[PDB]
């Protein structure tokens, strides 16, 4: 999955 | 949807990201590559803050991750640009990318095809100044961009309606007449068409730089760019 | 121009409306660009009838039309297609469904955006009187950042609000609907910029002959 | 440009 998809979670 | 106008404003003001510094190095002259490097390094750091700001915009975290991704992919450069134009309001003729990176149009010529985009950004800053755009209006507009730009690609429209009520509330509270309220609402929202245009041209420019290997872009930027 | 009432503004814009003209990868692009070229001549006449526009210098008129021409073509297309879900009514004898966009490289993405806009028009129940106001705003707004123009723009906003009040909307509903309508102009801008990128690509690839007029309009966008 | 002429002749 897109890196944005990940950043929307971590935090 | 429960939030009042004053609560909406407070929420948005509270969520505002910080102004970041660039990695500007005053020991060397600019090159096309080094200026693109500064600007894209700045964008990249801003993006991490943008992602966490978005999560604090009322209604955004209720969306699926896919929908959140899609809206941010659509609007990220519009949001960077309206932020830039806002920062630059009190600096006629200059763009305040960062407090240690304040550029006039002549410095935009350093990068091929960039000065045209500087010129548009500068004109938008002038328009904000002419309108006396307020901070509370600015944050409403920025949230509208996040929620609207990719929305056609009901919950979202209800939040957008709430931000409209909020803009009108701010204008009424500032003493604008009823006619002045709908006129200003229109003037402000028509700015968003211009911000979209600049974003589209900025995206084409960035793609051009990437395809010419002018600057190494972060994986995040490559993907944000690729979504377009 | 600044003297007209709301009703007179609506009448003038309704009167000024252009006519609806009639119509492989090469042949489809050929039909579309041929149509666009003929529509452009009528658009210029329409623009001259938008109140305030002829007050501008020739230089400023040219600039506004160069900026806005594809936005104007597109909002017209979207309007014509409103009552035809899933299709784009380019002409009464060229009603194209979504999958025929695939007949041209990179076109279906643009077809999809246009269809979504038409879908938005439907869900808003956009009225003809509102549509002509929006088309006029596009003409006057799109290139304007590049005072009497801003006064005319305010008048058209007044006219939109008048139409909504006449339709029985509450003050709160008027402001919300005004915002919804103006936000769609951001989407129309997006589509025009993508369409311009596409048209430029087709020109470079020599897939279709383009008229002198079209070539001029295209190169205004560099 | 033809645009100019169209505007003038319109
Ligand atoms: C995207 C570009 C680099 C990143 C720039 C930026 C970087 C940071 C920022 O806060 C705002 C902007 C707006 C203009 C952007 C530029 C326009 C063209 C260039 O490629
Ligand atoms: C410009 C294109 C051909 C002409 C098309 C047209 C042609 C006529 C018209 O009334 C509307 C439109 C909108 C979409 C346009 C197309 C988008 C891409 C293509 O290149």
């Amino acid at each position: 999955h897109k890196i944005l998809h990940k950043l929307l979670q971590d935090s | 949807l429960s939030l009042t106008a004053d609560q909406m404003v407070s929420a948005l003001l509270d969520a505002e990201p910080p102004i970041l510094y660039s990695e500007y190095d005053p020991t060397r002259p600019f090159s096309e590559a080094s200026m693109m490097g500064l600007l894209t390094n700045l964008a990249d750091r801003e993006l991490v803050h943008m992602i966490n700001w978005a999560k604090r915009v009322p209604g955004f975290v209720d969306l699926t991750l896919h929908d959140q991704v899609h809206l941010l992919e659509c609007a990220w450069l519009e949001i960077l640009m309206i932020g830039l134009v806002w920062r630059s309001m009190e600096h006629p003729g200059k763009l305040l990318f960062a407090p240690n990176l304040l550029l006039d149009r002549n410095q935009g010529k350093c990068v091929e095809g960039m000065v045209e985009i500087f010129d548009m950004l500068l004109a938008t800053s002038s328009r904000f100044r002419m309108m006396n755009l307020q901070g509370e209006e600015f944050v409403c507009l920025k949230s509208i961009i996040l929620l609207n730009s990719g929305v056609y690609t009901d919950h979202i429209h209800r939040v957008l309606d709430k931000i409209t009520d909020t803009l009108i509330h701010l204008m009424a509270k500032a003493g604008l007449t009823l006619q002045q309220q709908h006129q200003r609402l229109a003037q402000l929202l028509l700015i968003l068409s211009h911000i979209r245009h600049m974003s589209n041209k900025g995206m084409e420019h960035l793609y051009s730089m990437k395809c010419k290997n002018v600057v190494p872009l972060s994986d995040l930027l490559l993907e944000m760019l690729d979504a377009h």
